[PDB]
């Protein structure tokens, strides 16, 4: 029957939704033409799943400080000093690294056959068939990629990012943390608001 | 940046201090619970907290006493032209987008001209959210951007 | 009537356009006078 | 259904095609044509049907007036000033809330009107359903327990005509109650009571 992201209205044409979380979700055409959307499916999944982790590594540090089980800075303060070589050593290195790992999965999406060169010597490779879904040493537990399990991945993903922006918009006019703003709102939750913040 | 900023300018502290008097002269002939005496203190408010913000959003100025812009691309000025003008461009990009949205969606049809004089405003009110993301443009641009026939 | 919509939608989409716009300019000026720039970041 | 030696507001006239009487409150009255097309028609109806019934929850607001009058009660306050009070968190979030909610409640009908269906569902509990088939007449337990909405033409009709009827008589009165506060500046029941004492020379002129 398919998910309607709107009730009444119905679902975009080029919207099979034969694709996991598809609800007819594009108002504004961006999908229309099919290779934009074969693009637009593998960012989506990209930007959902570096949301997760950053929410996840965002969040349950500042957690579990104010429960005192350890204590580290906030996510938005992570970055004044405080480590065994500089910010820029980590840079160039955090860059030499995303940049070949990725200047990499790009060519998995424009032409599936970059499985092998593993490691240097050939003798390992990776087995399979979806773009965005390797296979192989990427799943050591071999949970059946099933479609449906998909759908979980990027419903995750989706909620991960309403989560980031809240966060990040959060942050300013807060002042705080996530955490805290949590417990501003639980401790009084009709007199805070974004109303007495802003 | 030959300038000195407007904070600590001479000039530019003689110019708020002499429009004031300027407005405050006025003030004399209304006396006081007045119309026109609410207005021009108004006007002297509203003067007082221009200045104080050019001051406060650190602007140099020149030796006339009035601010000047860096446009040059330095990161303390961005406020002065880089960071509106992006805004603008979003803007003009938008209109654009969704003025040429509309002229494709016409195109193939009837009287292609009859909507051009007498608007399609449920076309119209369909297509302008699309100019939020126009600049989504640039992956149009990588197919169908601009016709190959010229 | 239809019509009177139609009547509506032709240069006086541009005034009702322009007028809404003017509208919208003045208010930003009124809640943000003399603004000469940008200073949010 | 239509009727045509139904009553007119005007009883000489002649009225207009489009008003068929067979819509519910029809007395063939659009001198501008405003329902002069099907489909302006069908929105016109919806949006009568809503104001009334909003205007009559309003018309409770002229009921307070009156407990506070000579009952007394917490209702004392005047609707008129109303708005502008302290109780619990601050009328802005309030009216925040509200939007919310509201919402969700014609971001709702609205997929109603422009569609047949949707009634079909409870998004949570697929099952639980409801019906009620035409228009601003959702139907089911929440809007229909006593099942009275569902019935026949004739009597539906007679059923609906009152619902439009008092609606209208209704929306009159809370504007005459806005009106009347301006120009009197007091209660609309004081303006009442004041009517009676002196029909005579209480009306709009006395002041
Ligand atoms: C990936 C996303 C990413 C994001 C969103 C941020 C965001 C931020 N960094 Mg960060 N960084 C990111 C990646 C990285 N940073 C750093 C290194 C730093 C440093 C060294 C600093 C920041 C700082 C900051 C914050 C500036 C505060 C502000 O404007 O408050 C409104 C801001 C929260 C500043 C900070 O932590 O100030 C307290 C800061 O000094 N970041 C590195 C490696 C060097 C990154 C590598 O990927
Ligand atoms: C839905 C219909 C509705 C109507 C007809 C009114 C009408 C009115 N309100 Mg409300 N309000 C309504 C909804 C709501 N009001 C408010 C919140 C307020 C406030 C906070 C105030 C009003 C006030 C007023 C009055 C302004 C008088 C004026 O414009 O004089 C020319 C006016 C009687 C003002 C007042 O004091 O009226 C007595 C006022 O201060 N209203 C909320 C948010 C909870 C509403 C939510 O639906
Ligand atoms: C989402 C991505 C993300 C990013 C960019 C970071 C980044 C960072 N983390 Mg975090 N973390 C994350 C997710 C993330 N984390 C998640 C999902 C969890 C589990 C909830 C954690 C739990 C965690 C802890 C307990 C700590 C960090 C710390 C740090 C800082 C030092 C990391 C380091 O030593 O290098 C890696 C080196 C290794 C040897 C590994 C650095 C800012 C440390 C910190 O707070 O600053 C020192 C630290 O205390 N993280
Ligand atoms: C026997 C131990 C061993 C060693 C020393 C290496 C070493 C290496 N592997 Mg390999 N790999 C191994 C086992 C091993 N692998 C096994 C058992 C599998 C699955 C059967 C893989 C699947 C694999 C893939 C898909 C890739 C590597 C790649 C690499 C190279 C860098 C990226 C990386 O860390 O790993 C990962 C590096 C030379 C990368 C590479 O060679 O560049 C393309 C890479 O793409 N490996
Ligand atoms: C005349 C030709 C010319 C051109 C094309 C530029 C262009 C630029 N300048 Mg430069 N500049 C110039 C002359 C010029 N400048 C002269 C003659 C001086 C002497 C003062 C400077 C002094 C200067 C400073 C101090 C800075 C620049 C910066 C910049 C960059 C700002 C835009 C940006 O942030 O990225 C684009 C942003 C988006 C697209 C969003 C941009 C590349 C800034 C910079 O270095 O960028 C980081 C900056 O710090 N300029
Ligand atoms: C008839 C005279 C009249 C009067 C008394 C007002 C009064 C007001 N206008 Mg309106 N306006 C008018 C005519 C008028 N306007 C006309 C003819 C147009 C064009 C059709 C507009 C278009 C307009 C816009 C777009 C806005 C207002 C807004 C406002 C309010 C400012 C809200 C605030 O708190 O500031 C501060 C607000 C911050 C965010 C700081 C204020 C009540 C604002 C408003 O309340 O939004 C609904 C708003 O942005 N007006
Ligand atoms: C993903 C983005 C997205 C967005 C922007 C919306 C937006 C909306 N949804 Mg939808 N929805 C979504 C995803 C989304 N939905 C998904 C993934 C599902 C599961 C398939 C649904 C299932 C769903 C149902 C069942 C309903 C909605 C409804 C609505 C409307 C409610 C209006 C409202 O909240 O009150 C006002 C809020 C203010 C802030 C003002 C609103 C237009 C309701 C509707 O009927 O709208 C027409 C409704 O009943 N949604
Ligand atoms: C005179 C006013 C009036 C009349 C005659 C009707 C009549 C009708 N309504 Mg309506 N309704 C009204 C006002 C009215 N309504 C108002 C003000 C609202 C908004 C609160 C609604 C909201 C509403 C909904 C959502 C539905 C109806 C439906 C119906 C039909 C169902 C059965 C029925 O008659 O209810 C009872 C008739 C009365 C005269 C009730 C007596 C007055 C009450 C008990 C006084 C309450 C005391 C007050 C709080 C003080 C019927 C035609 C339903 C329908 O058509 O089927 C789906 C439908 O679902 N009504
Ligand atoms: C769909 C559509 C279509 C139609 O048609 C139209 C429309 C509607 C327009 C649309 C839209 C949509 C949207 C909105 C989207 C969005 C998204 C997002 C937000 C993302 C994020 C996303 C986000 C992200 C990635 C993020 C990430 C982050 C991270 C990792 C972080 C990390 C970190 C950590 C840990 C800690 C420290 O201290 C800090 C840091 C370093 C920082
Ligand atoms: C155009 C035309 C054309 C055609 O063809 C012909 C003809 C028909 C003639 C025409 C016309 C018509 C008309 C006149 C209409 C009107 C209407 C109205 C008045 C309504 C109201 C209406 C009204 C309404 C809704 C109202 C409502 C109200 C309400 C809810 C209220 C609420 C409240 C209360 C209670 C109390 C508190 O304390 C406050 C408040 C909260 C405020």
């Amino acid at each position: 029957k398919k998910g309607e992201w709107l009730p009444g209205l119905a679902s975009p044409g080029y919207l099979t939704g034969s694709l996991p979380g598809d609800n007819g979700f594009d108002p504004l055409g961006l999908a229309e033409d099919p290779e934009n959307l074969r693009w637009f499916v593998q960012a989506e999944l990209v930007n959902g799943r570096w949301a997760m982790l950053g929410v996840a590594g965002m969040l349950l540090p500042e957690v579990f400080t104010s429960i005192g089980i350890i204590n580290v800075p906030k996510w938005y303060d992570a970055g004044k000093e405080e480590y065994f070589a500089s910010s820029s050593t980590l840079f160039v290195i955090e860059f030499i690294l995303s940049h070949y790992v990725e200047i990499r999965r790009w060519q998995d999406i424009k032409n599936p056959g970059s499985v092998n060169q593993d490691p240097i010597f050939k003798q390992y490779s990776l087995p399979a068939g979806e773009v965005g879904y390797p296979g192989g040493i990427f799943n050591p537990l071999n949970f059946a990629p099933t479609l449906e399990a998909k759908e979980k991945e990027i419903a995750n993903g989706r909620l991960a990012m309403l989560a980031f922006l809240g966060f990040i918009i959060q942050h300013n006019v807060t002042g705080k943390g996530p955490f805290d703003n949590l417990l501003q709102h639980i401790s009084d939750p009709w007199h805070n608001t974004i109303v007495q913040t802003l | 940046s030959g300038l000195t900023p407007c904070k600590e300018s001479k000039q530019f502290a003689k110019r708020e201090k002499q429009s004031i008097k300027k407005l405050e002269s006025s003030l004399k002939i209304y006396a006081a619970d007045s119309a026109p005496a609410l207005a021009i203190n108004a006007t002297i408010e509203k003067t007082k907290r221009r200045f104080d913000n050019y001051a406060k959003q650190g602007l140099l100025c020149g030796a006339d006493g009035l601010p000047h812009l860096i446009v040059s691309g330095d990161q303390r000025h961005w406020g002065e032209f880089i960071t509106p003008g992006i805004l603008f461009l979003y803007i003009a990009g938008w209109i654009g987008w969704v003025g040429r949205s509309y002229l494709i969606a016409i195109r193939d049809e009837k009287k292609p001209t009859q909507k051009e004089i007498i608007i399609d405003v449920p076309l119209a009110s369909r297509l302008v959210f699309r100019g939020f993301s126009w600049p989504i443009a640039a992956y149009r641009e990588l197919l169908n951007g601009e016709l190959v026939a010229k | 009537r239809d019509l009177k919509t139609y009547l509506s939608v032709a240069p006086v989409a541009s005034t009702l356009w322009f007028a809404a716009l003017a509208g919208l300019l003045i208010e930003i000026n009124r809640l943000f006078p003399d603004a000469l720039t940008f200073p949010f970041f | 259904v239509a009727e045509p030696d139904r009553p007119l507001w005007f009883p000489g006239s002649t009225p207009p095609p489009w008003l068929d009487g067979s819509l519910p409150g029809d007395f063939g009255f659009d001198p501008l044509g405003l329902g002069s097309d099907p489909e302006s028609l069908r929105w016109n109806v919806q949006a009568e049907l809503v104001h009334s019934r909003w205007a009559m929850l309003g018309a409770a607001g002229i009921f307070i007036p009156e407990f506070l009058t000579k009952l007394g009660i917490l209702l004392t306050p005047s609707w008129y000033t109303a708005g502008e009070q302290e109780y619990f968190t601050d009328t802005t979030t309030l009216f925040i809330v509200e939007l919310v909610f509201i919402g969700w409640a014609e971001g709702r009908r609205w997929a109603d009107i422009l569609n047949p269906g949707c009634v079909n569902t409870d998004p949570i509990f697929p099952n639980n359903k409801l019906t009620g088939t035409d228009v601003g007449y959702p139907g089911g337990l929440w809007f229909d327990p006593l099942g009275w909405g569902s019935a026949s033409p004739q009597k539906l009709k007679e059923l609906r005509t009152k619902e439009i009827k008092n609606g209208r008589l209704a929306m009159l009165a809370v504007m005459g109650a806005w009106f009347q506060h301006i120009y009197t500046g007091t209660g609309p029941i004081d303006n009442l009571f004041a009517h009676l004492a002196d029909p005579g020379h209480a009306t709009i002129f006395a002041a």
